């Protein structure tokens, strides 16, 4: 009841809704005989919008005036509220996935960087290295704090190309 | 060659050329780059070019107080504040045409008339004046006081009255004396002609010059000034139930804490106007007596700048040095006075609609509209005019061996990480905000509206319960009696801040949904990528990896030619010229968040916004589209009502966008040859080759180029708004 | 003159299906606009089958003419006094790859 | 070089038609300029200002507008047939000035003779900041 | 093969290979979990 | 090449007049309906600027199976006149009437 | 044209959405954003987005992430052909799903 918002399972727009969205998909599904393809589909449709009406409810979500779920987005009120896996969970998770790209395409550039003509392998990908860094950054966090300790993360500002004053 | 137009530049004069007009009149008042010229000449042409900007802006509304008590409505607005539209000025047009002149005829006026969105009617009624002699006596006083400021334009460049060059550096003096006299004794004038004046004709008092000096402000008589008993002033103020033109449910407060607004017109008190103005004034009046003057005691700015240096080298050389770099470059001052006037614009737009300070002006919504988006293009403007000013500061007066190792050496020295910084949140803020955008977009086309991301304005609408929103829920400070804010000060301003926040009707803080969050983080990036684009032309503006030599080839230079790759908009102007988009794209945004919001606002449907503003398909069908209808309407085949100039003007905006888009995409090459082709033309016919050209023709510059679409794309830009918003907002409203 | 022409249907995987529309006829897709249909009624085409086997003669044909790019460029080189005849090329272009064109469809 | 050629109108012009993008009225009020070569046979070339032009074999002579069509015509002799030609610039009072080998040797050698001018014998970047040279008329890469 | 290895080492057919991949993973998923909104089970 | 720019200066002129006496005369009607002047627009009703020529090509082209073409049965199309042709209750084809906006909109 | 074929049509195009016509509705959108993109394409020059790729590559530098081939900003042929090709998509896109759902959805 936070932030003046009902739960979509006690709400009532929510309902208005998914009568809506029923009452229009069975009168797109009854212009066609029960025996067709596009009668399987309109129903698998029908059965797929029931699920999600069904599913976004007894989760917590949250509505308000329009029966449109809303996203709680302070973390700890989200906590206390049952609320964490609507925005504190999932930028949890892409913060993995995005430092997992970060960290592979770093090592790529690094061990790329050694060989003579690193442009080459640049635009030429070494795909057994890049698969073998893709299966090997499943502990990029670890990695990439411990880089920061030992200071093979930075670069030193004296060797840093900078723009005249 | 050596002509007499360009007598601020003999280079200029010996140019066989049209541009030679053109440069002509774009560098007319650039005198630091004027031939044979100083420092003090610089100072006195600038002080006579502040004298005439002032005597223009006093004409200027001496003109609209005429324009006002002549071919106007002002008393009949003041009789009946509510129905009748109020007049701007007269319309005399030969080609017009008799349905033109019957449809314009509104307000009870003998002919046609324009209706006033500026909101003069509002302020001049809440300031106390109700007669057309009034304001006729104030028009022909600015008028008087435009001449005596032409007086001193004049008077204060002739040789023997030349202000020295250290009298305009003398900074202390001058912040001592603008703190004290132009901001703390000029608000103390101003709260007291509110006493005087405002106060009792917004209680059915009269009180001019003829009856001056014989009426008293409040039944105490100034003992309670002295004796201190200054709460005599906060005893009887007005009631609920009072009447702005009578004496009905009147009090006698002249200075009060009434927090709120006046039930009756739906504006602040003329009290709470008076009381904040006489606490200004003497907090400005205090603070004034700060810096160093003539006498033993003050501050010295240098001195406070030398002090103010963290330890253990946390800023370096920390602010040392800036005294001398502030007061040597003019452009600094500029570039802090247009950003510090830009913020207030800024602040004013969004605390006048929130807060009406001129009775009847909520009411008023086209007014309040034309106002907000007036005073927030001004700001958008008047901010890349700081960071552009800011940019000449850094390529023109700008000594690295002065100010060595202080703050602004480190932001030079860092400017990249700066840029880099501010790249990334603007890329960060793009993308996510076009990402939910899409995704609400393509949620909504499928027929199942319910997958929309919608993120609850859960921070903001925390701090709207922390200042007293209960619809929210929540239990903090201001709605809760226990918190100690709300205990403080209990029966001072919050049974009248808490009754005007409570209530939906009116603009102050209204309820914020998941549309409101996305279009003020689309704010947000709007902000922070002009930020962006301004501060890499301002902190590249003296050199970069491209262009190291940046800072000789002065502020605005077309490019370097094709050369290391190509060097087109590479100086520090054009940056500006690029940011000046991004601005109107930003104001723009806010603009249209303001005109939606408070549209479904007045019409009652808060719900329509709620649910239309999440995708980008309602903000062009339920506001660009649907409020359109009237505008586009005002001339037709079928006839014709009062909207038809409106209509007008939007095609006029719409065209103008269309002309910048002409001077934007072609660069040079082609008009050059083309005007070349002409020439041939125009030299190899008869009857026509005996009268020929003074002045050559030739394509306009790159950076002239620059210049004519940017005019032209930002005028097309602003009367294509203004038209749409005073369009919807008046044919449906009054 | 009552069921729209279709010959697009889309997967449905996030809601997209219902881009197919009730075009008539039971089905469902996306109404097209290119006039196959009409195109194809003109050419006599009345089941899927000729359909199908223009479909598999046109994949042959292009097959045969990737292969004719191949050879004709690594294989068999044609000369610039080859490319040169105009008034071979001009011939042979109205007389058999518009003349007989046309008598072929016409036909 | 060893002593600077005259220009002689009397030399005939290439073979050429009517021209369009010739002279204009700035040859009569200001100065126009005029390209003189000796082909050793005859040839057709492309004049800057149009089409196609046959000069004669012997000296010829060609009118131009702006001293960039005279240095593309020479630049275009030189690179195709190495003609070496020079153009002078003839004012509205018949002053005749010489413009392209002044010292008869070519700008692209040294010849020994030339004397270098506008040339600062300071690196690119040790220029002083525009706060240094303020209200003086002096350009910081101009000292 | 080794040259033909080479031209599928190339920039653009890794960059087709890892879309094709990414949006086959994406479009799976989405289909065997049908409008995935809140994170729950 | 040698007249080049005369066939620029010639064309940029033409270009520069039939800019002014099409688009200005839009926004001569515009101006003119805005400021209460129906009768001083250049519309169907107050300045009658009829293509005469593309309206003396279809009636012609409308007899041209009457008299310069007499074995044709019909004329060669419905959009120079004649009756209309609609199929399923839609209009296949009819008559196409040409005015000032068309005129307008053709220069 | 404004109001009675502008305003009067793409009525079918903003109110497509819960329909089979909706994705048009969608392109509609998504070529206004095309026909805007372009713009900064069209405008702008090449040293400005040199210099914040200066910026870029610093702070690519800071964490070693820099990479071996020098990325540059687009020249100015280049530039002006996004430009061209990103205006040119979206007017046509744009054009293309204000007509097809226009004459789709009343047609
Ligand atoms: C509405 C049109 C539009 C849009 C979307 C952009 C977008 C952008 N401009 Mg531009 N700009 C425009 C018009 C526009 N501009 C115009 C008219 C001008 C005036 C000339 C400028 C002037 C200008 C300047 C001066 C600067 C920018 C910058 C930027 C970036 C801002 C960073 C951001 O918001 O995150 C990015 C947000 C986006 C919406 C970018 C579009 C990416 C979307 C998500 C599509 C991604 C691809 C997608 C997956 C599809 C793939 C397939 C497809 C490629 C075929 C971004 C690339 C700044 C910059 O470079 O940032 C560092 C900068 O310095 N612009
Ligand atoms: C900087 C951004 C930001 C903002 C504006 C807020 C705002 C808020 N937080 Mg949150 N918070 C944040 C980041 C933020 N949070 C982060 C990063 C964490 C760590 C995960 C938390 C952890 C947190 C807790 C544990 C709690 C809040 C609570 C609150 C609320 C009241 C805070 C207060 O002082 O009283 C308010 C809605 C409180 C709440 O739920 O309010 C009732 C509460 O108990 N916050
Ligand atoms: C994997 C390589 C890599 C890494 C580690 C970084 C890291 C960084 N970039 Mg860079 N960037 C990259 C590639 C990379 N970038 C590419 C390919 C481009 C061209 C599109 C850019 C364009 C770019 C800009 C324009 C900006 C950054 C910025 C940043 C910083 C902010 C973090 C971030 O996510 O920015 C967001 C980064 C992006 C949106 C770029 C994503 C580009 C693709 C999708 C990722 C490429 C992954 C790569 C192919 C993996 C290779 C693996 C290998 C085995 C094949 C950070 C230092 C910002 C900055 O300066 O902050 C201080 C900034 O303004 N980057
Ligand atoms: C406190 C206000 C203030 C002051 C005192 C100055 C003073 C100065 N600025 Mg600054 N500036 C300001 C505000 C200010 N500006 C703002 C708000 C902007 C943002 C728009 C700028 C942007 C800016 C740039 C980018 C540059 C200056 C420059 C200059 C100098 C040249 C002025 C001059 O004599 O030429 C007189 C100039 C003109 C007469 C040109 C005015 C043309 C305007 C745009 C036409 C009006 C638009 C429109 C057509 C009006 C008709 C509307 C239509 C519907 C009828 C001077 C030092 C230049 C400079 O220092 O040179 C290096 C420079 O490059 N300024
Ligand atoms: C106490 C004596 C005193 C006073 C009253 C002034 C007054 C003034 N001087 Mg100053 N000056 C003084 C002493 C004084 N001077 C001394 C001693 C020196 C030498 C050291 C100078 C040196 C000096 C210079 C060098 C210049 C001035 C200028 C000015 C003018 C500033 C612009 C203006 O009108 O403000 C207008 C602004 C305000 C009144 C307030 C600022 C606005 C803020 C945001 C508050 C807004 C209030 C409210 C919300 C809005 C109300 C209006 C709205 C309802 C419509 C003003 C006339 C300038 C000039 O020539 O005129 C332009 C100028 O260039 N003075
Ligand atoms: C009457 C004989 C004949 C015919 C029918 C054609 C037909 C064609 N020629 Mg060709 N040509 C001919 C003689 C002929 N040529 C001669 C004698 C010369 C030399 C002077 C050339 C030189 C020539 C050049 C230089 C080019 C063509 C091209 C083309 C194609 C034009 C594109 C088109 O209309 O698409 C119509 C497409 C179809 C109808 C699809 C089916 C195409 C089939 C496979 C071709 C069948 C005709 C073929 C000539 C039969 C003999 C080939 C046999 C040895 C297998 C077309 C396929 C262009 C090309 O390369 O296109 C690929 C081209 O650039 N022609
Ligand atoms: C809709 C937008 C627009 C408009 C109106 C123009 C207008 C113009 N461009 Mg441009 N063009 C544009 C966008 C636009 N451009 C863009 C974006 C590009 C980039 C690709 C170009 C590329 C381009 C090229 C490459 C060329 C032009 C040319 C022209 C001219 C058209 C010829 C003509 O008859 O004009 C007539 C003038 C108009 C149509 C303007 C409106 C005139 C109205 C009716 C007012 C009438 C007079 C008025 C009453 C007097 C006012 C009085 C006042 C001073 C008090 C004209 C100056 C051509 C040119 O130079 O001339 C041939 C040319 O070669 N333009
Ligand atoms: C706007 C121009 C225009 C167009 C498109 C048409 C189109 C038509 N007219 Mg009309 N016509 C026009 C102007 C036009 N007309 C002006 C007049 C008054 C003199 C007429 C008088 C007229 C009559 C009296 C009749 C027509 C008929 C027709 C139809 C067939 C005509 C035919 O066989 O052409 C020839 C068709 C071709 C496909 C030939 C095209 C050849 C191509 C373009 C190459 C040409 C190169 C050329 C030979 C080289 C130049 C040589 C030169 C240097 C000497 C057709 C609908 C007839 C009708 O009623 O319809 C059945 C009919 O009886 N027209
Ligand atoms: C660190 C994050 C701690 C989160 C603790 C959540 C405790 C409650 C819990 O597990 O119940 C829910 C079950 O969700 C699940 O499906 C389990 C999520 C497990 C979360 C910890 C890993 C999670 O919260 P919810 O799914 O009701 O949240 C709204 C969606 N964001
Ligand atoms: C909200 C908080 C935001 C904090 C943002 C960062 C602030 C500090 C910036 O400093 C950033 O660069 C410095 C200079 O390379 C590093 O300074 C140092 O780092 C390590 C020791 O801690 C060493 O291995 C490095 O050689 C040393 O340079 C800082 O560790 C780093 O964090
Ligand atoms: C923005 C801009 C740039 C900067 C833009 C550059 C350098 C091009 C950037 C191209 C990017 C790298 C294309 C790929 C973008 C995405 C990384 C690809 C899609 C990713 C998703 C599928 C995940 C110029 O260089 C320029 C040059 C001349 C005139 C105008 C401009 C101009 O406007």
């Amino acid at each position: 009841d936070v932030a003046g918002l009902t739960p979509c399972s006690e709400s009532k727009a929510y309902n208005k809704l998914e009568r809506k969205e029923l009452k229009t998909l069975e009168k797109r599904l009854k212009k066609y005989e029960p025996g067709s393809a596009p009668y399987l589909a309109l129903q698998a449709t029908k059965e797929r919008t029931q699920n999600r009406f069904k599913n976004y409810a007894k989760a917590g979500l949250l509505c308000g005036n329009d029966g449109l779920p809303h996203l709680i987005s302070d973390p700890g009120l989200a906590l206390r509220f049952n609320h964490a896996g609507e925005v504190f969970i999932p930028t949890f998770g892409f913060l993995y996935v995005a430092g997992y790209i970060g960290h592979v395409g770093r090592q790529y550039i690094i061990k790329s960087k050694e060989d003579a003509k690193p442009t080459d392998k640049e635009i030429i990908l070494d795909v057994p290295l890049a698969l073998q860094l893709a299966f090997q950054g499943w502990a990029w966090p670890l990695a990439a704090i411990q880089e920061l300790r030992n200071g093979s993360l930075l670069e030193k500002d004296e060797n840093i190309t900078v723009s005249p004053r | 060659a050596t002509k007499l137009f360009p007598k601020f530049s003999q280079g200029l004069a010996q140019d066989p050329s049209t541009r030679r007009i053109w440069y002509g009149l774009a560098t007319a008042h650039d005198f630091e780059s004027h031939d044979g010229m100083t420092e003090e000449n610089l100072y006195q042409k600038i002080f006579a070019s502040h004298f005439g900007q002032l005597a223009i802006i006093f004409l200027w509304t001496s003109g609209n107080l005429f324009h006002v008590a002549w071919q106007g409505n002002f008393e009949q607005w003041v009789t009946d504040p509510i129905h009748v539209r109020p007049i701007a000025h007269a319309i005399w047009d030969p080609h017009f045409g008799q349905p033109a002149v019957e449809a314009f005829t509104r307000g009870g006026a003998s002919g046609p008339v324009n209706i006033a969105t500026s909101g003069v009617y509002q302020w001049w009624y809440t300031i106390g004046l109700r007669s057309n002699q009034e304001l006729y006596v104030s028009s022909v006083f600015l008028a008087l006081v435009s001449a005596v400021f032409l007086f001193a334009g004049w008077l204060h460049l002739q040789p023997n009255f030349q202000p020295s060059l250290s009298w305009f550096k003398d900074a202390e003096s001058r912040l001592n004396h603008h703190l004290s006299g132009l901001f703390g004794v000029s608000s103390l004038a101003w709260t007291g002609h509110l006493v005087h004046v405002a106060i009792p004709e917004s209680r059915g008092q009269h009180v001019g010059w003829d009856n001056f000096l014989s009426v008293l402000p409040h039944p105490q008589g100034l003992t309670p000034f002295w004796s201190g008993n200054w709460a005599a002033y906060a005893q009887n103020p007005d009631t609920a139930s009072h009447a702005f033109g009578t004496a009905d449910g009147s009090g006698t407060a002249i200075l009060t804490f009434l927090g709120g607004f006046h039930p009756q017109t739906q504006s602040l008190w003329l009290s709470d106007m008076a009381h904040h103005h006489l606490a200004i004034a003497v907090l400005f009046i205090v603070a004034g007596h700060m810096y160093r003057t003539n006498f033993g005691i003050g501050h010295r700015l240098e001195a406070i700048l030398e002090a103010h240096t963290p330890p253990a080298g946390g800023l370096g050389a920390g602010h040392k040095g800036l005294f001398h770099t502030v007061n040597n470059s003019l452009h600094f001052q500029l570039g802090l006075a247009l950003a510090s006037v830009g913020t207030i614009t800024s602040l004013v737009a969004q605390h006048m609609y929130s807060l009406p300070p001129y009775a009847y002006l909520a009411v008023d919504f086209t007014t309040q509209a034309s106002l907000y988006t007036h005073h927030q293009y001004i700001a958008g403007f008047i901010m890349c005019g700081a960071f552009a000013h800011g940019a000449i500061f850094f390529i023109r007066d700008y000594d690295p061996e002065q100010n060595k190792g202080n703050v602004l050496a480190r932001v030079l020295d860092h400017k990249e990480a700066i840029i880099s910084h501010l790249s990334w949140v603007s890329l960060f803020l793009g993308f996510h905000t076009l990402g939910l955008y899409v995704h609400n977009d393509v949620v909504q086309a499928f027929g199942t509206p319910e997958k929309q991301i919608l993120i609850e304005p859960v921070f903001a609408q925390w701090i709207q319960a922390a200042q007293g929103k209960s619809l929210y829920g929540f239990d903090l400070l201001l709605a809760s009696s226990s918190s100690s804010a709300y205990s403080a000060g209990q029966s001072l301003w919050l049974p009248g801040w808490l009754e005007a926040i409570n209530n939906n009707q009116n603009s102050l803080f209204l309820t914020i949904g998941p549309g409101d969050f996305l279009v003020h983080h689309a704010i947000a990036l709007g902000l922070h990528t002009t930020t962006l684009i301004l501060v890499k032309g301002a902190l590249d503006a003296r050199g970069s990896k491209l262009m190291p030599d940046k800072k000789d080839f002065g502020y605005s230079f077309p490019c370097d030619g094709p050369g290391r790759g190509g060097t087109c908009d590479i100086s520090a102007y054009d940056a500006f010229y690029l940011a000046v988009f991004w601005m109107l794209n930003t104001i723009g945004w806010v603009t249209f968040y303001w005109h939606w919001k408070h549209l479904t606002l007045w019409q009652g449907n808060v719900s329509q916004f709620d649910e239309s503003s999440t995708y980008l398909m309602g903000w062009l069908r339920d506001y660009l589209w649907l409020n359109s209808s009237q505008l586009i309407n005002g001339y037709n085949p079928f006839g014709m009502n009062s909207l038809s100039v409106w209509a007008w003007t939007f095609l006029f905006g719409h065209l103008v966008y269309a002309t910048g888009f002409m001077f934007l995409i072609s660069w040079r090459g082609y008009w050059q040859e083309l005007i070349e082709t002409l020439v041939w033309a125009h030299e190899k016919t008869p009857l026509a080759n005996l009268v020929y050209w003074k002045d050559k023709p030739v394509a306009l510059s790159i950076v002239q180029a620059r210049l004519v679409g940017l005019a032209h794309f930002s005028v097309g830009y602003i009367f294509t708004y203004a038209a749409f918003l005073i369009a919807s907002t008046s044919g449906r409203f009054g | 003159t009552h069921i729209k022409p279709s010959a697009q249907v889309v997967w449905p995987i996030v809601g997209q299906e219902i881009l197919n529309g009730d075009v008539g006829g039971g089905f469902q897709g996306i109404q097209i606009t290119s006039g196959f249909f009409q195109l194809w009624r003109a050419s006599g085409i009345t089941s899927e089958l000729q359909l199908y086997s223009t479909a598999i003669g046109g994949l042959v044909l292009a097959a045969a003419c990737f292969f004719a790019g191949w050879f004709h460029y690594h294989k068999a080189a044609p000369k610039l006094e080859w490319f040169q005849n105009v008034e071979s090329m001009l011939n042979h272009h109205l007389a058999g790859l518009l003349g007989l064109g046309s008598l072929a469809w016409a036909g | 070089p060893w002593k600077q050629p005259e220009l002689d109108p009397d030399t005939p012009s290439p073979i050429f038609g009517g021209s369009t993008g010739g002279l204009l009225r700035k040859a009569q009020v200001e100065e126009f300029y005029v390209t003189t070569w000796e082909s050793p046979k005859e040839q057709i070339f492309e004049m800057p200002t149009g089409g196609a032009a046959i000069m004669r074999k012997g000296p010829n002579l060609l009118k131009f507008a702006r001293k960039e069509q005279c240095l593309a015509l020479t630049t275009q002799l030189r690179t195709k047939f190495k003609m070496t030609p020079c153009f002078y610039r003839v004012y509205a009072d018949g002053k005749v000035e010489y413009l392209h080998p002044k010292d008869g040797v070519y700008p692209e050698k040294v010849n020994a003779g030339r004397v270098g001018v506008n040339q600062n014998m300071r690196s690119i970047g040790e220029n002083v900041d525009p706060i240094k040279v303020k209200f003086t008329g002096s350009q910081p890469f101009t000292i | 093969m080794k040259d033909f290895t080479t031209y599928l080492s190339t920039a653009p057919v890794v960059g087709l290979g890892w879309a094709i991949f990414t949006s086959g993973l994406l479009i799976e998923i989405n289909r065997f979990f049908p409008d995935p909104l809140v994170f729950s089970f | 090449i040698r007249h080049r720019d005369a066939i620029i200066s010639h064309l940029n002129w033409v270009s520069i007049f039939l800019g002014f006496h099409s688009f200005g005369l839009y926004i001569h009607n515009d101006t003119m309906s805005a400021l209460g002047r129906p009768q001083d627009m250049f519309s169907d009703t107050a300045i009658q600027l009829q293509p005469v020529f593309a309206q003396w090509i279809q009636n012609t082209h409308f007899t041209a199976p009457q008299l310069t073409a007499p074995n044709a049965l019909a004329a060669t199309s419905l959009t120079w006149g004649g009756d209309v042709v609609a199929v399923g209750g839609k209009v296949a084809m009819m008559p196409i009437a040409l005015g000032t906006s068309d005129f307008l909109v053709h220069h | 044209w404004l109001r009675d074929f502008l305003w009067a049509q793409s009525s079918q195009v903003i109110q497509s959405y819960g329909s089979a016509l909706s994705a048009y509705g969608l392109m509609f959108l998504g070529a206004h954003f095309v026909w805007a993109f372009s713009l900064m394409f069209l405008f702008s020059g090449r040293g400005y987005w040199q210099e914040l790729i200066e910026s870029i590559v610093w702070a690519h530098n800071k964490l070693r992430v820099a990479p071996s081939i020098q990325p540059r900003a687009l020249s100015i042929t280049q530039g002006r052909a996004v430009g061209v090709a990103h205006y040119l998509l979206g007017g046509i896109a744009t054009t293309w799903s204000f007509f097809l759902a226009r004459i789709i959805a009343v047609g």
